[PDB]
DNA sequence: CGAGCTGTTTGCTGGATGTTTATCCCGGGT
DNA sequence: ACCCGGGATAA
RNA sequence: UCCACCAAAGUUAUCGCUUUGGUCAAUUAAUGCAGGUAAGCAACAUCCAGCAAACAGA
């Protein structure tokens, strides 16, 4: 199972580094986009990509390195996949999981949840936890508002696999 | 060799540069007026000399020249040399200042600051011309020949004595034999006098339509005789002698009251329409230069404004031999390309041979056109199980049209419906003084307003026309973005939502914040705000960020951009030509994907003429673009192809009653026979189980095919038709 | 082929003809 | 004297 | 005043029929096809006669 990690600043300055564990033999087409795009092999990745809309005590999201508003992203394998399988359930916090505008949309975007959301089972595919750092995850959290808005310009400055 | 010429499409802002693009658009609106005007002043001359005196010789005034004067007399510029002018010239333009005056302020106009309208003047006159003589020679024969069965009152006889006969108990075959020796025989003698110039003999017209047929021919000279004897013959022949007649013909069908038709053509779109474009105009108008541009410089002119090294102003065709030369035609948002290979210096399947025929063998492909499906296409080995059918709709082409519509009809401002209602109650056809002097004033009482709204991708917008409107976003079930109908923008990641309704209500307005956010960054709405409109927006966005509660900022920004909602016209009517060459392109790949590269095309002989209640139809076009495409078509006859059943050749009937398909007509005429789905007379027709005899089903395409096939099959067999459909 | 009487704007379909470039010189200014 | 428009004509 | 395409069934080569599965560039964006990066192809303006939508009047 490979592990990432992102960089957070926030208004230029970092504020901390989250660490994933990836779903590779779960769900191995979206972990191999994921880490894709962590690493930038194709050109392009999270670096740099800003997160667009985070909801308190619910979800954090981003993955968007192409508009930075949530109407951009692409994957490798084109502009998008269908969904793989749903092993993997939103049981737990901290589960990261992709983010889509229906079935069988799913693209580079990417969410992180801080609540249970059984709600959101079979909907979006789960493909990894977050393993160290979910304090950074909380600090970047308290920075959101309920309508998605952030209080300030977080961005991924910088993404890799450990 | 023969001259040819293709035309490139194309937007302005792909191809133009931005510095000179406003240049341009004011240029167009300039022309269009003038054109506009160049109609009506035209026409508001004639109509005054004429009913002024019936000796004014208006057949030589049918000329480029003379419009090159009527344009130029909208134009305001520096004299001349007076004295250089020809005899021609001096009496055109005294004859255009007698009404000078007068149409300027019937239309309440004023002559434009245009300075170099000589080549422009030039261009749009020809136009002009060539669409006078071309609606003269194609209409003028009809129009007489309406015009001679109202004279001889055909209708009014023949109602006559159809009703006398009737009451006598005559058998409809003698009425019509005793109509056709009685009506229809006199009024053909009376065609042959009227078309040889004589007078018909006595009897066979009454007084009043002898002295309108002498009022008509007097405006003939007396001597003059039509060439080959034929008046119809003559109108083609020698054109020019017959625009006063025209003229007097269409007072004579507004004598008896006959539905009015455009005698003088006119321009009345309000959107600016296409203007040409040479090295001259652009060197004068666009570039602003100020000195003579020769034909070695024609080239570089155009380079300082297009990038000539695209693929719309290279070199195409065989050999490549079709050059660009300085022409374009643009309206403001398209344009055209024209290349030339010079330079500007001045069949039925029944009748086909054995040969012919028996190549098609097991390719050919039998298409039944109809009204709402416009092509039902089966092959030969077609069969119950192996369904290699497939349908064209009328929906598949018309999605964009109807999609255009209905936007239209949703954003049309209560100004604009209002002003075109008023201004529709002066009728503009009519050759009456009066009626279009009251339709120039009506026009000119509402020009500005419709100039404004359709001349909004490129004319000054001050009007509001949508006062104390408040516009909030909405996404639909695909995600998609839009304002209140203006897409936006796909949301990729909008479903990911927390459990609905939270605590605090100002969440949901303030998501207008994010959503307008979102939209601003959107190249086609950025380039559609100036700069203080947009400084405007972001301080009433920071303001609702400041009271997102606050509805007074949602309205100001509201009003600020319900510029965006005024839709881009010529835009439309570009991407329409688009639809439609994807369209075709995509029905070919269907026909090649389904049917085979090397399929052969048979297709029925029905013409359908365009009837009321309707829609029109590509019948001609469809053909032409289908050779095009190089898909051997042919014709075959439909003559009782759709009422036999193809399994025992038994004729078929409407059974099914079903509610009308049109939903709008359902409160009215709720129930109607079906007209697609048929049953057969046989009673059995069938492996039926006797329960309720369930005669077979056919559906009317399928059966047309069916028996084309049939007919194909005979015809292969024997070179003969099928005696059932013979 | 298939569905139940007038005017404008739009558009969709159909029919007809074209798709510029030198040269002169008078008004006006310096 | 010498030049800068810009209308008007014509193939 | 409404209807984008491909398949299964009621069903029998069954409708502007109904019930299901699959597809989506949505568009008030842009010269359109395809080739994968080269290299080829594609008639347009005007006017007029009809027909459809909105409105108003017979
Ligand atoms: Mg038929
Ligand atoms: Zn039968």
């Amino acid at each position: 199972m490979s592990q990432v990690y992102f960089d957070v600043e926030a208004d230029g300055q970092p504020i901390g580094r989250v660490v994933f564990k990836l779903y590779n033999d779960i769900v191995p087409k979206t972990a191999e986009n994921f880490r894709a795009l962590c690493t930038g092999e194709k050109g392009f990745g999270y670096a740099g990509s800003p997160f667009h809309r985070v909801i308190p005590d619910f979800m954090l999201q981003g993955g968007d390195f192409t508009a930075g508003n949530g109407t951009g992203g692409k994957s490798i394998y084109g502009g998008k996949f269908p969904d793989e399988n749903f092993k993997k359930h939103h049981d737990r916090p901290g589960l990261l999981s992709m983010a889509n505008a229906g079935p069988n949309t799913n693209g580079s975007q990417f969410f992180i949840t801080t609540v249970p959301c059984p709600w959101l089972d079979g909907k979006h595919v789960v493909f990894g936890e977050v393993v160290d750092g979910y304090d950074i995850v909380k600090k970047v959290e308290s920075l959101g508002s309920p309508s998605g808005a952030t209080k300030a310009r977080i961005v991924v400055a910088k993404s890799g696999e450990l | 060799p023969s001259k040819r010429v293709i035309t490139i499409k194309t937007t302005i802002k792909g191809i133009w540069k931005y510095d000179y693009r406003q240049p341009l658009y004011d240029l167009v609106h300039t022309t269009n007026l003038l054109v506009t005007h160049t109609y009506a002043f035209t026409k508001y001359i004639f109509l005054k000399e004429l009913a002024t005196d019936e000796n004014f010789a208006f057949n030589e005034l049918i000329t480029k020249d003379f419009f090159v004067e009527v344009f130029l007399s909208l134009v305001s510029a520096k004299a001349g040399n007076s004295e250089r002018l020809k005899d021609t010239t001096k009496r055109y333009r005294s004859l255009i200042g007698k009404h000078k005056d007068a149409y300027f302020e019937d239309a309440k106009y004023t002559p434009i600051s245009l300075a170099y309208a000589q080549q422009i003047a030039l261009y749009e006159c020809a136009k002009v011309q060539t669409a006078y003589f071309n609606n003269m020679k194609a209409h003028f024969g009809n129009r007489l020949r309406a015009l001679i069965n109202k004279l001889f009152k055909k209708k009014e006889k023949v109602e006559s004595l159809t009703k006398e006969m009737e009451a006598n108990n005559f058998s409809i075959k003698e009425i019509k034999q005793a109509i056709r020796k009685n009506v229809y025989q006199p009024c053909n003698q009376v065609k042959l006098a009227i078309t040889k110039k004589n007078m018909p003999e006595s009897g066979l017209l009454d007084d009043k339509s002898v002295t309108q047929l002498n009022e008509f021919f007097s405006m003939y000279a007396v001597d003059y005789t039509f060439q080959k004897e034929s008046i119809f013959y003559d109108v083609v022949a020698n054109p020019e002698k017959h625009f006063k007649a025209f003229y007097k013909l269409a007072q004579l069908s507004e004598a008896y009251e006959v539905k009015p038709f455009a005698c003088f053509p006119l321009r009345r779109t309000f959107i600016p329409c296409y203007m040409t474009v040479d090295s001259k105009i652009l060197n004068y108008h666009i570039l602003k230069n100020k000195k003579v541009l020769k034909m070695d410089e024609k080239f570089n002119a155009w380079g300082r404004v297009v990038n000539l090294e695209r693929k719309a102003f290279k070199s195409q065709g065989c050999k490549k031999t079709l050059h660009f030369q300085g022409t374009l035609e643009t309206d403001g948002v398209g344009v055209s390309i024209l290349k030339q290979n010079t330079d500007t210096n001045r069949k039925y399947i029944e009748k086909l041979e054995d040969a012919e025929l028996k190549q098609t063998l097991g390719k050919c492909v039998l298409m039944d056109p109809g009204r709402r499906d416009l092509l039902y296409c089966m092959k030969e080995t077609s069969r119950a199980d192996k369904k290699e059918i497939m349908i064209f709709t009328k929906n598949d082409r018309s999605k964009c049209s109807r999609h255009f519509r209905r936007l239209r009809k949703l954003l049309q401002p209560s100004q604009i419906r209002e002003a075109e209602t008023y201004l529709s109650g002066f009728a503009t056809k009519s050759v009456n003084m009066e009626k279009f002097v009251e339709y120039i004033q009506a026009r000119a009482s509402v020009k500005d307003i419709l100039y404004e709204y359709y001349g909004n991708e490129t004319a000054k917008s001050i009007t509001e026309f949508y006062p104390e409107s408040q516009f909030d976003f909405k996404v639909d079930q695909k995600c998609n973005l839009y304002y209140e109908n203006l897409f936006v923008a796909k949301i990729r990641g909008f479903y990911p939502q927390p459990e609905h309704e939270p605590n605090d209500i100002t969440l949901k307005s303030h998501m207008y914040h994010t959503y307008l956010q979102i939209m601003l960054n959107q190249k086609h709405i950025s380039e559609r705000l100036n700069s203080e409109k947009r400084r405007k927006i972001e301080d009433l966005a920071k303001a609702i960020l400041e009271q997102p509660h606050e509805s007074g900022h949602k309205t100001t920004i509201s009003s600020l951009l319900g510029k965006l909602r005024l839709l881009p016209f010529r835009k439309m009517k570009f991407s329409t030509k688009l639809f439609s060459d994807n369209n075709d392109r995509k029905l070919v790949k269907n026909i090649k994907k389904k049917f085979g590269a090397d399929a052969v095309l048979v297709l029925g002989n029905w013409s359908a003429p365009n009837t009321k209640y309707q829609d029109p139809t590509r019948n001609k076009g469809l053909r032409r673009m289908l050779k095009k495409n190089g898909f051997p078509l042919y014709l075959i006859d439909e003559f009782r192809t759709s009422s036999f059943c193809p399994k025992c050749e038994s004729d078929l009937e409407k059974f099914k009653v079903i509610p009308n398909p049109r939903p709008h007509n359902q409160e009215k005429q709720p129930k109607v026979l079906c007209h697609g789905l048929l049953r057969c007379k046989n009673m059995s027709c069938l492996e039926q189980q006797t329960s309720e005899g369930n005669q077979r089903l056919w559906n009317r395409d399928q059966a047309a095919v069916l028996n084309f096939r049939k007919i194909l099959n005979c015809l292969r067999e024997t070179k003969q038709r099928p005696p059932l459909f013979s």
